[PDB]
């Protein structure tokens, strides 16, 4: 998720 | 197309170096660099904001007489590009002074409401890069929660030390921010939010692709 979506 | 907060201590204490090792600050902007990195390789749709606190200046749309001091908006809400990355790279520097990180985060939040306006995005979210070293109020958080739920951001903390062996040597004050960080993130979404905290070293073996 987020940043490492 | 998501719409992405990327919110930088750039404070002093983040300029400690532990014995020459790198400082928080040199850790998170590496973190950063990744990120940005690969969302400008993909030509993701993606838009990043950047939102720096701890700056010498104060740049941002909420600042009035003595508040939200020492915040400044780096990049507005838009594609990445190459010139971010070299203004992240080689122009950002530490700042000499603290900031307080909910006024950051409620700058942040106000960035982000007022730049998707009209605008369609799947997800809002913002990104923190902290040691978690400096004092904040802690009555605010209340109205900080409330709006971030309201506005369906999501949040992630990224720390030089687990919200979870052998002692950092952490301040009172981090330890009092650890706190804070759990009841945010589990206030936002119980026991998976606290999932979405990550120490730097991690999240650069996960992002570190291109070697």
């Amino acid at each position: 998720k987020g940043l490492f979506m | 197309k998501s719409a992405v907060v990327l919110c930088m201590d750039v404070g002093l204490a983040m300029s400690h170096s532990n014995q020459g090792k790198e400082s928080p600050f040199e850790q998170a902007k590496k973190v950063m660099m990744l990120f940005l990195q690969r969302q400008v390789f993909a030509e993701s749709k993606d838009e990043i904001a950047v939102v720096l606190y701890g700056t010498d200046t104060t740049d941002n749309a909420l600042a009035r007489e003595d508040q939200y001091e020492n915040i400044s908006v780096h990049r507005h809400l838009m594609l990445p590009d190459f010139d971010l990355l070299e203004q992240i790279e080689n122009v950002v520097e530490p700042g000499s002074v603290q900031a307080d990180f909910l006024d950051a985060l409620i700058v942040s939040m106000d960035l982000l409401q007022k730049e998707t306006l009209g605008k369609k995005y799947t997800r809002l979210h913002i990104a923190v890069f902290s040691d978690l070293s400096s004092p904040f109020s802690v009555d605010q958080l209340e109205v900080i929660i409330a709006n971030l739920k309201k506005a369906e951001i999501t949040l992630q903390f990224f720390l030089p030390f687990s919200v979870d062996g052998p002692g950092k040597g952490l301040s009172d004050q981090q330890k009092e921010g650890i706190e804070m960080v759990r009841k945010i993130m589990f206030s936002l979404d119980g026991e998976e939010g606290l999932s979405e905290v990550f120490t730097f070293r991690d999240a650069l073996e996960r992002l570190s692709i291109f070697k």
